[PDB]
RNA sequence: UUUCCUGGGUAAAGGUCGUCUUCCCAGGGUUAGUCGGCCCCUAAGGCAAAGCUGAAAAGUGUAGUCGAUGGGAAACGGGUUAAUAUUCCCGUACCUCUUAUAGUUUCGAUGGAGUGACGCAUGAGGUUAACUACUGCUAGGCGAUGGUUGUCCUAGUUUAAGCAUUAAGGCGAUGAUCUUAAUAGGAAAAUCCGUUAAGAGAGCUAAGAUGUGAUGAUGAGUGCUAUUUAGGUAGCAUGAAAUGUAGGUAGUCAAGGUGCCAAGAAAUAGCUUCUAAGGUUAGGCUAUAAGGGACCGUACCGCAAACCGACACAGGUAGGUGGGAUGAAAAUUCUAAGGCGCGCGAGAGAAUCCACGUUAAGGAACUCUGCAAAAUACGUACGUAACUUCGGGAUAAGUACGACCUAAGCAAUUAGGUAGCAUAAAAAUGGUCCAAACGACUGUUUACCAAAAACACAGGUCUCUGCAAAUCUGUAAAGAGAAGUAUA
RNA sequence: UAAUAGAGGCGAUACCAGGGGAAGUGAACCAUCUAAGUACCCUGAGGAAAAGAAAUCAAAGAGAUUCCCUUAGUAGUGGCGA
């Protein structure tokens, strides 16, 4: 992968770095039969209010129909056609062309190249890119795109540069260390993809200026001490207060250390040891 | 609507007179519910001649200001709108009733 | 100075038209009230503007 | 929304007057298969049987249906009226269908597929209306005052859609159309599967140019008649005078080429194509002649006394045209076409009020403060520091040249000569330097006394969140988060 | 789907039944209380609606419901305050 830096010809370029797209089959337009135009979200809901703040108008982008659920294509080999840039997620997307003529997108793992043959199912070889139920993957491998309920698709780790570590297997369950670091039990019949996700320099980037942050669809963040007490519990800044109060969210919920996970959730059985600060 | 509820009355105006004299065009007041086809059919039935084409216009209502018995504006009255038809005949054809 | 009444027409008819009034409960109450008072103009659709 | 045109009128309205008017009264005026709609399509979004949730009203929400500021069959030039014209007329075309004929041969969905289908920046190049430079051809003049029958003066020298010919360039030979053989999609297919074996295959797109359109129209003018303010203006007739060279812009080729990351609408429409239930003149296709164009808008104002501001208001109002000279330029000044001379005037110039011009000597002594003015200003060369994140600072600072004629020179400039107080002679067009405080910076903010040291910002840390995630709106369902997944 | 029958909306800025249900105020503050089941909203009807032929009253022996007169500003109730 790589990082491309810029000479400081303006005061904004001094700390701008972007990725280098050398590990990408470039010059590419998405497959017309898999992408549809879409709005930009900006965080408003059906009622029309703002439910999530500070999300705004970035660059217009199309949506690429990914496939995290390769189950209905077991035993059928496919060919890697190209590795493409996806604006809707960090990771890159590989275009698989199946032997029966159907084409699909997947998350591009780390180290695959055009022309590779990929296979899914219990019988598939243990090779980067293959999707197999957790039964069949040997202890000690690194997988990604983990399915949580049979038939749902990959709902666990998916972002650029991530991977999960298989630790142990027992009964109906497999112990998996997730990228946040907790150890969680997974039902042994769900599928997963072998190998890490490529594009691991995605977060080594220094954005460089407020404009690019606006391109990424992120409106400005207004602190709480810049508010008035009607606006935010921290307001009242007659000469730079610090809130005069233990830190809280704009709705009074404590924020420095308060644990917001429900105390009696349904999945508590399947969490061995939570993540670490 | 019979061909008699279609054609209301002709128009005798300077413009229509010169047009009729020069390019053989006849102008009628027709009913607001007519259209090109039954205006042509009505012309045929009434004057036994088939028109090459017909053009229709919608003339809007002219507004007037109404003043009291003493006289000062108290509202806006209006004339009735109507529909005007230009009818084009063949150079040998004529309509005699005029 | 650009000011308070930039006069559109699609906005006028869509927001304040007769169908927009009938479309909900409060609009029908508006119509009943104006009928009772005997207004000469019930909605902005009496101004023939499309 | 009649304010448009014609005729008539001056209660009122017009900041005066009025025979006048956008004011009043009467009549007249808006003609479409090609323009804009309607219609067939979808985006944002609205509504919504079912389902789900709520004392009620209703709230969510799938199949569906609406919703342009977008995508979709088709026309241009000239003339005419007191007012309408890509609508009427003249001239010449185009697109859709209904019936019928003659050659026919696979047609038929609200279903499938292809196309439709798109970003920013940036050259360079091909052609070109407008526009001036010249030659010529035509029409008028030869000028109250020195010189002007010449290398004179002024003006015109125009003309579309469509059609036929060919084709600058670009994309193309790593494959664009096609020909089989196999077939794990969802109706099942001879299409798409573009997936895979061959191997036959280079054409496609395209501004523009010529001819036709066009012996037509237009036409500076010229000729009869009336009229006249003695100047032209009203009609009627007539009138190739280059479809010349060279330069050349804004468009267009171009949704091009080449780079870059922030990775750049949808469509069930249109176009093309595939078939099921079905059809085998039942059609579909290629022509050919016959005729069918729906319904609505069309006047007038539209940088303004007709829209929005209570007004005949120093304000605002999208887009396309944007002549000539100067110039890098849409800057500045002047000016052609065209449109106007702001809907109270006329005398007098006292003080004074507001806005400007110039000034002896001194040059901030004024004042809270160099506030305001003055000054600097352009092009081409010379020469540029401390400091620095090595990019800057920097147009640093400072200074020279600039007109006219002749000669050199591709130009920029060089030399000589001439003239003035002044030669970037008008207007437009940086004042600079040193030091300190705050904020890094470009930006944002109290519409209507605060534009800043405030907010935002890239960057940093802490902490929460394992996905029917945290969080938020609601009594809920539900939605956002997210068609995302701790590099979030 | 078919067959019929009945509903939809308006009126009456009135009356009636049911559901939801305030506050300006008074208590010389105010929170219980008051205003008040009033204003308003919503769903239903009618010519009236509602109620109605005792598993009732209440210490008299009466005999469905409803509306007037009295009991009576009494019995009670109330930060026993208003």
């Amino acid at each position: 992968m790589g990082i491309k830096t810029y000479k400081p010809k303006t005061s904004s370029l001094r700390y701008k770095t972007t990725l280098s797209f050398d590990d990408l089959s470039k010059g590419n337009d998405p497959l017309k039969s898999l992408t549809k135009g879409k709005k930009f979200k900006s965080g408003r809901d059906s009622s029309g209010r703002i439910s999530i703040r500070r999300r705004g108008g970035g660059h217009k982008r199309k949506y690429r129909l990914i496939d995290f659920n390769r189950r209905d294509k077991f035993s059928i080999p496919a060919r890697v056609a190209s590795i493409e840039y996806d604006p809707n997620r960090s990771a890159n997307i590989a275009l698989l062309v199946y032997k029966d003529g159907e084409k699909r997108y997947i998350i591009s793992p780390k180290g695959i190249k055009v022309g590779d043959v990929l296979e899914s199912g219990p019988n598939a070889p243990i090779k980067i890119g293959n999707a197999l139920p957790l039964e069949n993957i040997p202890i000690g491998r690194t997988v990604h795109n983990i399915e949580l309920n049979v038939g749902k698709g990959g709902q666990l780790i998916r972002s650029a540069g991530g991977y999960a570590m298989i630790l142990a297997s027992d009964g109906n369950y497999v112990t998996v260390k997730l990228s946040s670091g907790e150890m969680r039990l997974i039902f042994k019949k769900c599928i997963a993809t072998i190998g890490e996700i490529g594009n691991e320099d995605y977060a080594n980037i220094s954005i460089g200026k407020a404009g690019k942050s606006r391109w990424l669809g992120r409106r400005p963040k207004v602190r709480g001490v810049a508010m008035n007490p009607v606006d935010h519990p921290h307001g009242g800044g007659e000469g730079k207060t610090s809130g005069g109060r233990h830190p809280v969210s704009p709705w009074g919920q404590p924020t420095k250390g308060y644990k917001t996970r429900k105390k009696k959730r349904y999945s508590d059985k399947f969490i061995i040891k939570r993540r670490n600060k | 609507m019979k061909a008699y509820d279609i054609i209301v009355s002709p128009m005798l105006t300077e413009k229509t007179n010169t047009q009729r004299e020069s390019i053989n065009v006849y102008v009628f007041k027709v009913n607001k519910r007519a259209n090109k086809k039954e205006v042509g059919a009505a012309i045929k039935e009434l004057f036994n001649v088939t028109p090459v084409s017909c053009n229709l216009l919608n003339i809007k209502s002219k507004a007037k200001v109404v003043v009291s018995r003493k006289g000062y504006p108290i509202g806006k009255g209006k004339t009735s709108s109507w529909k005007k038809a230009y009818v084009y005949l063949k150079k040998e054809d004529k309509i005699d009733i005029f | 100075m650009k000011r308070t009444y930039q006069p559109s027409r699609v906005k006028r008819n869509r927001k304040f038209g007769f169908r927009a009034r009938m479309k909900t409960k409060g609009g029908r109450l508006i119509l009943s009230r104006r009928r009772a008072k005997g207004r000469m103009k019930l909605t902005v659709s009496d101004e023939k503007k499309k």
